[PDB]
């Protein structure tokens, strides 16, 4: 029984809440949007 | 008119301009143009912030511009954009060719003209010459008037400069000719009239930029300058050792230009530590960083790493903890380096 | 001023001189001080030639 | 055209090669006539629009969308949008051209309606190749 078991297993399982928008370009264009 | 928004950083001089522009946009969607003049590294930021208003969700009367972009638009209305553009490398190549046939006329740079790094050095020097309102005639004036060595190298530079301006005449456009062409086309630009123009993010201006600035003082209805300092004097230039010497000197420099045209001016001083209200340590810094009898932990941490690798691997853990426990986001964190080349490839 | 002071090694001072007066001799202003191995490989090559 | 040539707003090669017919043809049209007669007019209006992430991306914060509206004019009826296209044409091409610039026009209308808080009643696109106009 180790004191950091819960902490470590919480952290290794953690995923960033807004990960799906970290790669999304802020500025876009009309031509680019249509292309999407 | 003219306005002066002054105050030490941490005081929402930057947010005040935004909320002002946002409100002027709320009152009138199709009013007279609101021009935001920031450095090229600040354009995207302001474009992203000005559009973050839930009720409007964007801008149309207000445009965020750099000097170059403003020059491009104004010249797209007045004229001059049809003239071919040259890159710094193209200018270097022109200087190479010019050196090859004027090498025997030099007084000092006759042996150094064999090197390829030299043409880059000349390129940078001539660039600075255009950026500070100096035509070949002025360089010749300096040459005619280690003064010996300086006069001789200015003589060589004179030759290269003159021949460059002679070769680019009635055919090409230099990279540093946009702002000069801008300053002399603003008067005959109708869209400029009655438009608010806001300056923020600049620490100083080149004389070439100063020409455009004062021209905007003339032909624009209103203009506000946001400078980061602390009660700067309009009578004398700041001391060399004091903190705000750049912004202070520009603050001084603008006043003579404003009082010369005799335009009514407005004051603005910001006292509040708006940014550092939540945490104690940050506020003290802004006010008494400069202070020599420095008066004497949660937010301010001084870290020592074994190397740059351990430094970055440590900063990674801190950022991770900040978004994991402290509920921060990655968009909140900033990482600054005086010499980015020492960390980039490892970052 | 102490940050700009001339407290260097002799080699560093010589470098400063080179960077300042590159034009007096046949030298490029953007010269690079080569690795010991790099220069020795150049020396080896010109020796063979 | 000559003044734009002397102002260096037009390249000499751009000035030499130009059709003169369609320039006349547009101002003889209905939308052109409504353009000449209007309360207020503006052209080349740069805009930045904030769109929620979901409206472009399937899963799950505004992203910016910028552009330049060719023309806007206001009459006693409402606000009308105008855009010029040099598309190749010369009836059957109209349904294709409608969808080719559909999302674009919708983005322009969304920009005006959201930012200016007004509303756009009808859009119009003019084509130089023939002098055709279609409405959206």
């Amino acid at each position: 029984s180790f004191a950091f078991d819960e902490k470590a297993r919480e952290q290794l399982s953690w995923t960033y809440p807004h990960q799906e928008v970290t790669q999304i370009r802020t500025k876009q264009s009309v031509s680019e949007i249509k292309r999407k | 008119g003219a306005e002066f928004l002054v105050g030490r950083s941490g005081s929402g001089k930057t947010k005040l301009i935004i909320n002002s522009i946002q409100d002027e946009l709320r009152r009138a969607p199709f009013g007279k143009p609101i021009i935001f003049l920031v450095p090229d590294q600040m354009t995207f930021l302001m474009e992203y912030e000005l559009a973050k208003t839930p009720d409007m969700g964007g801008m149309i009367r207000a445009q965020v511009f750099s000097f170059s972009r403003l020059a491009w638009r104004v010249l797209q209305h007045t004229g001059g954009m049809s003239r071919p553009f040259l890159t710094s490398t193209g200018v270097q190549m022109l200087l190479r060719k010019l050196i090859e046939e004027h090498k025997q006329e030099f007084k000092v740079y006759q042996k150094a003209s064999d090197k390829s790094g030299f043409t880059a050095q000349v390129e940078r020097m001539l660039t600075e010459f255009k950026r500070y309102c100096l035509e070949p005639e002025d360089i010749r004036r300096m040459a005619e008037s280690g003064e010996r060595v300086l006069s001789e190298k200015l003589h060589d530079l004179s030759i290269l400069y003159q021949q460059m301006e002679k070769s680019l005449a009635d055919q090409y456009l230099h990279s540093e000719d946009y702002l000069t062409l801008l300053a002399e086309h603003i008067p005959l630009a109708e869209d400029i009239k009655g438009a608010h123009i806001y300056v923020d993010g600049f620490y100083q201006f080149t004389p070439q930029e100063f020409r455009v600035l004062e021209q905007l003082m003339v032909h624009a209805e209103h203009i506000t300058f946001s400078l980061t300092a602390d009660k700067p004097s309009y009578e004398r230039e700041p001391h060399e050792l004091e903190l705000f010497r750049m912004t202070g000197k520009t603050y001084y420099r603008l006043h003579q230009k404003a009082k010369e045209l005799n335009l009514d001016i407005t004051y603005k001083e910001l006292s509040g530590t708006e940014r550092h209200t939540k945490t104690p340590e940050l506020a003290h810094l802004e006010a008494q960083y400069e202070a020599r009898p420095a008066i004497p932990q949660e937010a301010l941490t001084v870290m020592q790493a074994a190397n740059r690798r351990a430094e970055l691997e440590g900063i990674a853990r801190e950022i991770h903890a900040l978004v994991r426990e402290k509920g921060y986001r990655y968009k909140d964190v900033a990482i600054l380096a005086r010499q980015p080349e020492d960390y980039k490839d490892m970052v | 001023l102490l940050n700009r002071a001339s407290i260097s090694t002799l080699h560093s001072f010589c470098l400063q001189v080179l960077k300042k007066y590159y034009y007096l001799i046949d030298l490029d202003p953007g010269f690079r001080i080569a690795d010991q191995t790099e220069g020795e490989l150049i020396g080896d090559e010109v020796l063979d030639e | 055209v000559h003044r734009l040539y002397e102002k260096e707003l037009l390249t000499e090669e751009q000035k030499d090669a130009i059709d003169i017919e369609e320039i006349v043809q547009f101002f003889h049209t209905e939308i052109g006539g409504q353009l000449i007669g209007a309360k207020w007019k503006d052209r080349e209006i740069p805009f930045s629009l904030a769109l929620p992430a979901k409206e472009i991306y399937p899963d799950a914060e505004p992203l910016l969308v910028q552009g330049i509206i060719d023309c806007l004019y206001e009459t006693e009826d409402g606000l009308y949008l105008l855009a010029y296209k040099s598309d190749r044409i010369e009836e059957g091409a109209a349904p294709i051209l409608k969808k080719r610039y559909e999302t674009q026009i919708q983005l322009y209308t969304k920009a005006v309606e959201q930012i200016a808080k007004t509303k756009v009643k009808g859009c119009a696109l003019y084509f130089f190749d023939g002098g055709h106009i279609l409405t959206l």
